[PDB]
RNA sequence: UGAACGGCGGCCGUAACUAUAACGGUCCUAAGGUAGCGAAAUUCCUUGUCGGGUAAGUUCCGACCUGCACGAAAAGCGUAACG
RNA sequence: UCCCUGGGGUGAUGAGCUCCGGGGAGCCGCAGUGAACAGGCUCUGGCGACUGUUUACCAAAAACACAGCUCUCUGCGAACUC
RNA sequence: AAGGAGGUAAAAAUGGUAAAAAA
RNA sequence: CGCGGUGAAUACGUUCCCGGGCCUUGUACACACCGCCCGUCACGCCAUGGGAGCGGGCUCUACCCGAAGUCGCCGGGAGCCUACGGGCAGGCGCCGAGGGUAGGGCCCGUGACUGGGGCGAAGUCGUAACAAGGUAGCUGUACCGGAAGGUGCGGCUGGAUCACCUC
RNA sequence: AUGUGGACCCGCCCCUUGGGGUGUGUCCAAAGGGCUUUGCCCGCUUCCGGAUGGGCCCGCGUCCCAUCAGCUAGUUGGUGGGGUAAUGGCCCACCAAGGCGACGACGGGUAGCCGGUCUGAGAGGAUGGCCGGCCACAGGGGCACUGAGACACGGGCCCCACUCCUACGGGAGGCAGCAGUUAGGAAUCUUCCGCAAUGGGCGCAAGCCUGACGGAGCGACGCCGCUUGGAGGAAGAAGCCCUUCGGGGUGUAAACUCCUGAACCCGGGACGAAACCCCCGAGGAGGGGACUGACGGUACCGGGGUAAUAGCGCCGGCCAACUCCGUGCCAGCAGCCGCGGUAAUACGGAGGGCGCGAGCGUUACCCGGAUUCACUGGGCGUAAAGGGCGUGUAGGCGGCCUGGGGCGUCCCAUGUGAAAGACCACGGCUCAACCGUGGGGGAGCGUGGGAUACGCUCAGGCUAGACGGUGGGAGAGGGUGGUGGAAUUCCCGGAGUAGCGGUGAAAUGCGCAGAUACCGGGAGGAACGCCGAUGGCGAAGGCAGCCACCUGGUCCACCCGUGACGCUGAGGCGCGAAAGCGUGGGGAGCAAACCGGAUUAGAUACCCGGGUAGUCCACGCCCUAAACGAUGCGCGCUAGGUCUCUGGGUCUCCUGGGGGCCGAAGCUAACG
């Protein structure tokens, strides 16, 4: 449990200010604090002076990874939100073409109107329910 | 009833010196004699006397104005503006010769009962003497 | 309450209740933290604020706040647990000052240098 | 006429992450299980999922409830005293 | 064991005889209700409320009983029952 | 018939409509 | 759009339909009824009560063992001084810190689960309250309902006016 | 042994808690050392008196939670013992039931207390570190010993941990003394010098220990003083900010000018300390000479002389100070309100200016503004708040008059309140910060006398308060038994037939199996029409046909009685709408829950047909509210107009008690 984390984060604070060398970063991506350093045997004996005398249950894990994503094809759909509710409806039947491109390019959109249908208001934040919808794929 | 005649009558005295009645009575006692006693001593009421009502004794205070003015309205103005009573039947005050009021820092008087009778705030002061903070006037 | 009634119960004093626990008579701690996030103040706001949890070093979970613009303090920093809340961050209690054992201000301040870290701007010129 | 024998549904959708469904639709019948209790002397999957208890716990107490197939006098619930 | 002593009884308001009792010091062993009769205790569930009754010859039980409750039949030649 | 006040009988088929905001 | 030949009916009345104006009035409304506004259920955050119990701090009593020491007594078939009377060493006995066992009492930490409360640019459902809010409101209550709420018995105005009996 | 004396014992005189003497009988002493020796110095023995500190005791004041209400069998008391310097159960024994508590006991959280300290006009709030007094602790606890004094920080014994030394048989140690390490925290220092000065312990002295004390070092932590310069110096250069291209600003600020002269160089150079000491006298008073500095050659005096550090909050109103670009509800500031959502005086930058300057902001803690726990100095008709209403205990307080008391209170004498600080005054260091010295104010309790006005105490008295007597009087004021009619559903009877019912409309419904409607008699319950009201009674909740019984509340007249019997009343007491509950009786009407009907998207609701609990009785329990005059009770005072109910009077009027409205003054923030 992270109760005896930051507990062993007492632990660095007299660990990273003995021996300089190493460094105790955390990886943005995923939890759990990296413990980095230059040595095989070096990791591990720090790791023993730990359950010594330190005393700490962390069962040593594997480094996770950033794993981000994408697709490999066109595609076009209804993006209908055919629903009234009150008598304010708040509805919005989008209609998208979706082109995807290299690994590596960046994010595009396009000021893609077909003349002009939905408002220009929408043009800075229609995209942003896209970009939103995206940070979780 | 009563639990303070005194009281009542700086009350009644209130009475008259607001709704403007020449004169007011109040029952018969020696330290009421004493109080109007003191008023009239300095020029505040207008006098008092020993009468009786239905064949009880009172004790009657006639009472001093001023001048009518005109503008705001005709109401004269007071002389007895007002009195307080301090040492109540819970407020029993004990001051003393250091101590004792300087009432409307010169004016005034302090009406207090020591030692020696009935004396006044530069009496009482004067005497070297103090007691009971009876009421304040001006 | 007449005198009486007065002199016998009393009139109870006012008695505070102290609206910024960090405690000890210490308003200094070692903020450990964890988390960053955003969060934002009531109705026309939307910022970043932290949480920085802190741990003193006698308790609390706080919500350690910051010195604003430029920050790096990833997760240790001994977050000088200050104290003062505002209309954001239902805490805000607890800040962080710079220069502690971690932040030493903006990268480039000219005014607020009495938190935002940075000495004196020597432009050797 | 139900402290008379009895019976006391199903499917479709819907909460601005998700999951849920107070909520609308909808065929059926006489009517669709109210309160309280619930892996029960009732639970098939089951040694359910959780918590405690232990060195370890299909047993046990407590709790969650998709009750295969609790539930109103073939009574429901709870209860100190006896067993 | 020994010293001190209280009241019920009987006789007389006591000697004797009896009943039940209190205190203080002192003696011995492994332990003194010295042997025989003589209860293990506590926590928490389940069902049944309760003492009970029942399958003599495998059952004692959560089954039946029970005080209590509703429901109904009975106008005296009762109704019910043979 | 004046007002003002005190106790008795009256009169709405339905209505859902949001919101950061602009001075 | 403008101009002209011919040439009416009928308005008693304000009973009811439409609206405006003014006054009154009600008000929790204030780019102000195209206003506000409550309660569940929903997502998250924060303490909190409860909860089979676990953890622990202090303290409570009854009892078992019991150091040092004070005190009390003995010094006996014996030890040493004895200035024999005693003394000292020692012997047993009282209180006694401490630990032990069982049962309390109080407090805090706490835990599957569970009630509720707060909060958070806009969720879903209904519209109760504020104009008789479209059923006068509001409450004590007892039964009911998705939820705000409903309703009987009662009470209370902070409720009700063509015009009905007075001041 | 010697015995002025002290100690006990039994008497005795005086006392009055164990104060002093005294008659009888027994016990105790002594240490000697020095030398200038026949004398003294230092010490010794026995007691008395002071000087000085403490022991015990009471008086008194002394944080908070009432969601801490009862506590106690060493417990309250005695006699008789034991012990201490000694009073006392502090402990033994024996014994009689008492000992404290809403004046907050018991419990538990919290805490050293003070002379003082910061703030507020003050009341007071909070506070107690350096210093000065009293307490308590010695790693925790027990514990004695020694002794004039202890339960003894660097003495002893034991248990407990805890750490260390060893050959692992055994043993040691306490920095809450002083410097210094480490854990701890945002943070609290030198492992220093001298006993020269004072002070303490000892020695006849010389002298000796003294991390007491007296000195330097470190940290802007506090307060004080102080240099970075003076003086000339431009319609004002340029450098940079701003612009309407004219300039405005920055700023005499700069530079150039002359002047002085921190730092620093040489020289001399302190006070802080004269006693102790030897010497004449006697070892006394007095007299003389001589020794004695850690700081440091620092202070300071004289001369030579260099212009020689400048920062920190801010510029949206509180709060003094705005112009320019960027940033665009993003980055962000914020103690309050808030400010930016693409021309921000609040962000951020740059010029300027506000503040302060060896310092400024930030947070935290404390007092104030906060009169926002109100004693000065508040409030309860609608903002927060009358207890649903009467009862009564204690408690609180109290009518006119005489005199005694002299408790509260007032007066002056007076003890102490140390010192220090607080104030003024004088002074010391060249000022201040800071320290030297004089004096008064000073709460406060002790003791003396004095006043008796006011509360209270004491005795006597009065009638104006309270109460009683008699006599009339009003009422839906309660407990009970009794009885009249109307009217709703229902039973038998009779007569009649095409519908009624019900509503916004309708329908569920009842109807040819004879209903709604009317006539005859019986059942049965519950509520009272008109009167009757804007009224009456009642402490509130309540009370409604009328008879009778018992029965409280109150009203006026008469002045007949008593003589302050008084107002309120924390708890305790009783009471109580409707609902609701229990054990029984009863049910006509009524009606939630429940069913049907209509209605609407929905109708778990209002509107319609049914129907139950209940609404009734006795008895018991619950005891709640918009119990609403939303206004506690009791007294007296301050205009009157009017509507009315009741009491008395020869009465187109008065007067007592009540019930509505109006409106003096007066009150309110206003409606009122």
């Amino acid at each position: 449990t992270k109760a005896d984390q930051e507990k062993l984060s007492q632990a660095l604070a007299r660990l990273a200010e003995e021996d300089p060398t190493f460094r105790v970063s955390t990886h943005p991506e995923t939890g759990q604090t990296i413990i980095s350093g230059m040595g095989e045997l070096h990791l591990e004996i720090i790791v023993d002076r730990l359950k010594r005398e330190f005393k700490v249950d962390a069962n040593v894990g594997k480094p996770q990874v950033a794993y981000r994503e994408t697709i490999t094809k066109p595609v076009d759909v209804e993006g209908k939100f055919i629903r009234q509710t009150g008598g304010r409806g708040q509805y919005g039947h989008v209609k998208i073409k979706v082109e995807p491109l290299p690994r590596g390019s960046g994010f595009e959109f396009v000021n893609a109107i077909v003349g002009g249908v939905i408002p220009k208001e929408y043009i800075p934040a229609v995209q942003k329910g896209i970009e939103e919808a995206m940070q979780s794929g | 009833m009563l639990t303070d005649p005194i009281a009542d009558m700086l009350t009644r005295i209130r009475n008259a010196t607001r709704v403007y009645k020449e004169s007011t009575d109040v029952p018969a006692s020696r330290f009421k004699e004493e109080i109007l006693r003191i008023l009239a001593r300095e020029g505040f009421i207008k006098g008092y006397e020993r009468v009786d009502v239905d064949g009880k004794p009172y004790l009657r205070v006639y009472l001093k104005y001023g001048p009518r003015r005109q503008g705001p309205d005709p109401r004269p103005e007071q002389v007895i503006h007002h009195i307080r009573r301090i040492s109540k039947p819970g407020r029993r005050v004990y001051v003393g010769v250091k101590e004792i009021p300087r009432v409307r820092r010169g004016l005034g008087i302090a009406i207090l009962s020591t030692s020696k009778g009935v004396l006044t705030d530069r009496e009482a002061r004067k005497l070297g003497v103090g007691g009971e903070l009876i009421c304040e006037v001006w | 309450p007449t005198i009486n009634q007065l002199v016998r119960k009393g009139r109870e004093k006012v008695r505070k209740k102290s609206k910024v626990p960090a405690l000890k008579g210490a308003p200094f701690r070692r903020g450990v933290c964890t988390v960053v996030r955003t969060v934002t103040p009531k109705k026309p706001n939307s910022a970043l604020r932290k949480v920085a949890k802190v741990r003193l070093t006698s308790g609390y979970e706080v919500t350690a706040y910051i010195p604003g613009e430029g920050h790096n303090l990833q997760e240790h920093s001994v977050v000088l647990i200050r104290g003062g809340r505002v209309k954001d961050l239902p805490g805000v209690r607890y800040h962080i000052v710079r220069g502690v054992y971690d932040a030493a201000g903006v990268k480039d301040r000219k005014k607020s240098r009495s938190k935002y870290g940075t000495k004196k701007p020597k432009e050797a010129a």
